């Protein structure tokens, strides 16, 4: 019931993965973090008028 | 479910764009884009002066301006591969045996790949005027290609026959382009579309890298693409890629392209760039200098795991970037990419990029290594393989050049692997040098020599009217010291060998001496008593064995004796060549052949066996001393495969004008080494510097550096009189069998060591 | 002494720097959502539209990458159970 | 099994021209060359890198 022995299975490709480079996520982060403090205090404003 | 995942899937059909064989050369397609596949033995690049290729692509691209239709399109296609054709060779000889699998085994770790490179160009009762018109158009293209191709040694690739049914050619290239192998394609009663591919390939979501689930083995192809050219277009700037450890498939395409759209193009990029450069671009293309057109190349490596078909990317990626073309991986068009290398695919092509025509040329010059054929020649496998200085190894007759430089050895070593073919030799040497690998070979070898009795003699000669003509002529060539030769000489001597070669004279009183009973006073001297009499006067007079040997040393001192010896010798020989493979050989063949009787005879004699498997193998110690006289002329230029070895001493004259070599391959001849193994085969047009060495190296056997030295096979087949003159003793001494006294004569000669 | 090459390599024909094809989509596109929801949605052409110039002057081809990818690796159905995309090579045209 | 040839010459023209010395000049690692008043390209260069 199980996959037969010694054959071709599934690909070996999906083990494939796309590296990222290691500056993206925590500079991306900070910029988000700073962006939304500027929209939020926009749509105060917003809401205030 | 199986079912149901079976007819979910689109088959590889919608993909490849062929069909029916409408002519035997020339492949249609489902859009009727009739195409032709040019197999290509591109020329040598190494030896040539850089100027040189640049004349090679002025001709090509004149060549290609004169048919360059607004309709036409280029794939080359340079797939790289290696050698899995070349059969182990059984044998006989216990020498032989030793011989070939100590070189086999100094290959462990050696480029054995291939380069093939080719050349695609592509182009009721209205559909049939458009069939005819493309046939016929597509037609003279090819004749132009091929009367253009003629120093690249081109072959088109057509229709070919097995067992009662028609085997294409060409599909069999474009179903490797396919599969990745070489499946042999046979024409059934489908569209090819429907039945060329056999293994099925599976792409990788997020990558550059795929899978072919093949019977014979997994193949994984990463594929790369150009995208960034420079200032240059330097002639076979793609050369790098040739010399790869990686097996690989490169790519091209050119869709030639109409002058009003190339002027529009390069007017677009005047006025983006808006002095001189482009003003002389314009004019060119005005004046018909070169022709635009579209372009991509795709460079495929093949590879067995995936970690590996990266690091051979990243090696060519590396090798692109040296020669300034900045390459970038496909990564999301890889399967749009290699659907871009079959032929008639433009829909497909990811990057096409107008360029100049010339500069196309450039990126294909169909540069390439000299490789030779391994299989399908006229008598089978490869005889040898040798090194190259270059890396890539050639798949292997007039040997010239200053003796001592391994010339014995290198011809020892050719005859002594040439047994795979089972091939009769007939060995005429100098200096005693091949006695000893002759022996070795397993076959009689005559050392003549003054003083003893030559051993040979016609006197039991067949009796019938063609042996007596060639007896009286014999007679009648030996028939020299006396002086000339009347008309009363030679009735005489008709009579006489008619009147000894009844059938009432025993064969075993027949004797020149007994021929002196029936011009006599002339002939006494080689009757028993004279001067010669130990030659041809002899009591008693060959299917044997296979390899022969005689040698001819004292006989370049001789004006009189060479014709009788070589007369004799080459008319026993001319009733062996029956169609068994049959290989001449010679050394220092002029003085042999310096006689005036056999000229004519020779070329005639030449031109029959040629037809039956015979073949001459010459050489030469002092080519200056050959290209002199007539009889070399005609020889010199009969032969294929010249051979050149090194020599401190050189001139221009002989080697260009007899030898038809070029400045820039002298050069290379003079450059050459002393006493360094370097010899430059030239087999036709191609050359390549090779070397067959027989230095000190390791061999890879369970984990153990067998030191393996080829010095007990080089004391056996080079030359040495003095080591003869004690293989002789010692063969007196045990003359049983060579593939017995071989270990003891080994031994004797590590006691004299 | 290297054969010149010009740099009018994949000058694609442009208008205001963008080519013909994806500008035309773009076109399509915003056509499309000015129909549907509202008429003030013309506005959402200089945003992409600049976008899109800056994408085509960097890297001169990406839409014919873009468009063959989708084409092809994205319309393949059975991508999932096989691990990776393939064609079958048998021609199982779903005849019989 | 260290072996040492430390050959010599007075006429470097002289050598170069006979086969056995050209070996010789090449199988040689450390080069000493000496100053003479007549000296000729070809044998300098050719035979002596």
């Amino acid at each position: 019931q199980e996959r037969i022995e010694g054959e071709y299975g599934a690909s070996e490709l999906a083990s494939e993965r796309r590296p990222h480079t290691p500056g993206a996520r925590t500079l991306l982060m900070v910029l988000l973090c700073v962006i939304a403090v500027v929209l939020v205090t926009l749509s105060y404003k917003a809401y205030k008028v | 479910e199986s079912r149901k995942l079976l007819a979910s899937e689109t088959p590889v059909g919608q993909f490849i764009p062929y069909s029916h064989h409408v002519t035997d050369t020339i492949i249609s397609t489902k859009n009727a884009e009739y195409l032709s596949v040019w197999k290509i033995d591109g020329r040598s690049h190494q030896s040539a002066s850089e100027a040189d290729v640049f004349q090679w692509i002025r001709e090509l691209n004149n060549t290609l301006r004169g048919i360059s239709s607004a309709n036409l399109s280029l794939w080359t296609h340079i797939v790289r591969r290696r050698v899995y054709e070349y059969p182990d060779a059984e044998f006989d000889n216990v020498f032989c045996r030793q011989l070939d699998e100590k070189y086999r085994e100094s290959f462990t770790g050696y480029n054995l790949m291939v380069n093939d490179l080719y050349l695609t160009v592509v182009y009721p009762d209205q559909k049939k005027h458009r069939q005819e018109s493309c046939i016929k158009a597509l037609e003279d293209i090819n004749r132009t290609l091929g009367q253009s191709f003629k120093r690249y040694g081109a072959e088109l690739l057509s229709v070919y026959e097995k067992g009662g049914h028609a085997f294409s050619a060409p599909l069999e290239f474009l179903a490797r382009l396919v599969n990745g192998e070489h499946i042999p394609m046979p024409i059934c009663r489908d569209r090819f579309s429907d039945y060329m591919a056999v293994n099925r390939p599976m792409f990788s979501k997020w990558g550059e890298v795929g899978e072919l689930r093949s019977l014979t083995g997994l193949r994984r192809f990463g594929m790369l693409e150009i995208r960034e050219y420079d200032d240059a277009t330097e002639p076979g700037q793609l050369n790098v890629l040739l010399e790869s450890d990686y097996e690989f498939v490169l790519t091209h395409s050119f869709s030639v392209l109409s002058r009003p759209a190339a002027k529009e193009y390069l007017q677009r990029h005047q006025k983006n760039l808006i002095i001189e450069e482009i003003d002389e671009a314009l004019n060119q293309l005005i004046s018909g200098h070169f022709v635009m057109g579209e372009h991509h190349c795709t460079l495929t490596v093949y590879g067995e795991t995936v970690q590996q078909v990266r690091d051979n990317l990243a090696h060519a990626s590396a090798a692109m970037l040296d020669v300034a073309v900045l390459p970038k991986p496909v990564d999301l068009a890889l399967e749009a990419g290699y659907w871009a290398q079959l032929p008639a695919n433009w829909q497909w092509r990811p990057r096409p990029a107008p360029i100049t025509s010339l500069n196309f040329l450039s990126f294909s010059p169909f540069h390439n290594f000299m490789s030779g054929k391994p299989t399908g020649n006229p008598w089978g496998p490869a005889v040898t393989i040798l090194k190259t200085v270059s890396g890539t190894p050639l798949y292997f007759t007039m040997l010239i050049g200053q003796s001592s430089s391994g010339k014995t050895v290198l011809l020892g070593f050719l005859l002594a692997q040439a047994q795979k073919f089972k091939p009769t030799i007939v060995a005429f040497d100098k200096d005693r040098g091949m006695e000893i690998s002759i022996r070795a070979m397993g076959g009689r070898y005559l050392p003549l020599k003054t003083g003893e009795p030559s051993g040979f003699n016609p006197f039991q000669l067949p009796p019938t009217h063609a042996n007596l003509i060639f007896l009286k002529q014999f007679v009648k060539k030996l028939a020299a010291a006396g002086g000339e030769v009347t008309h009363r000489d030679e009735e005489e001597i008709d009579q006489a060998i008619t009147a000894m070669m009844s059938d009432s004279i025993d064969k075993s009183l027949r004797r020149l001496s007994l021929l002196l009973q029936f011009v006599h006073a002339r002939l006494v001297k080689w009757c028993e008593g004279g001067d010669y009499g130990w030659l041809f006067d002899n009591p008693t007079d060959l299917s044997t064995h296979q390899i022969y040997g005689f040698d001819i040393t004292e006989f370049l001192d001789n004006p009189e004796a060479r014709t009788p010896v070589m007369m004799y010798l080459l008319y026993r020989t001319e009733s062996m060549i029956d169609g068994r493979r049959f290989m001449y050989v010679f050394d220092e063949f002029w003085k042999p052949l310096q006689d005036e009787y056999f000229e004519d005879l020779a070329k005639n004699k030449q031109k029959t066996i040629r037809k039956q498997n015979g073949i001459f193998v010459f050489a030469t110690q002092e080519p200056s001393d050959a290209l002199e006289s007539n009889i070399a002329k005609t020889l010199i230029q009969q032969c294929a495969t010249y051979i050149f070895l090194a020599n401190p001493k050189a001139d221009y004259e002989d080697y260009t004008q007899g030898f038809k070599l070029t400045d820039s391959e002298f050069e290379l001849v003079r450059g050459l080494g002393e006493f360094s193994r370097r010899f430059l085969i030239k087999q036709g047009d191609q050359s390549a510097l090779a070397e067959m060495n027989l230095g000190k190296f390791r061999t890879i056997v369970d984990g153990e550096t067998v030191e393996r030295d080829f010095d007990d096979e080089l004391l056996v087949l080079s030359g040495t009189p003095d080591n003869a003159e004690i293989a002789e003793s010692i063969i007196a001494e045990v003359g049983d069998d060579p593939a017995v006294w071989l270990p003891i004569f080994l031994d004797r000669v590590k006691a004299e060591r | 002494e290297a054969f010149p090459l010009f740099k009018g390599a994949t000058r694609l024909p442009t208008i205001w720097g963008v080519p013909m094809i994806p500008l035309m989509a773009m076109v399509m596109g915003v056509a499309v959502i000015a129909l549907t929801v509202s008429i003030w949605w013309w506005a959402l052409v200089p945003p992409l539209w600049f976008i899109m110039a800056q994408i085509t002057k960097n890297d001169d081809k990406a839409f014919r990458i873009w468009w063959l990818w989708i084409d092809t690796k994205f319309r393949n159905r059975n991508k999932g159970f096989w691990g990776a995309s393939s064609y079958s090579p048998a021609n199982y045209r779903k005849r019989r």
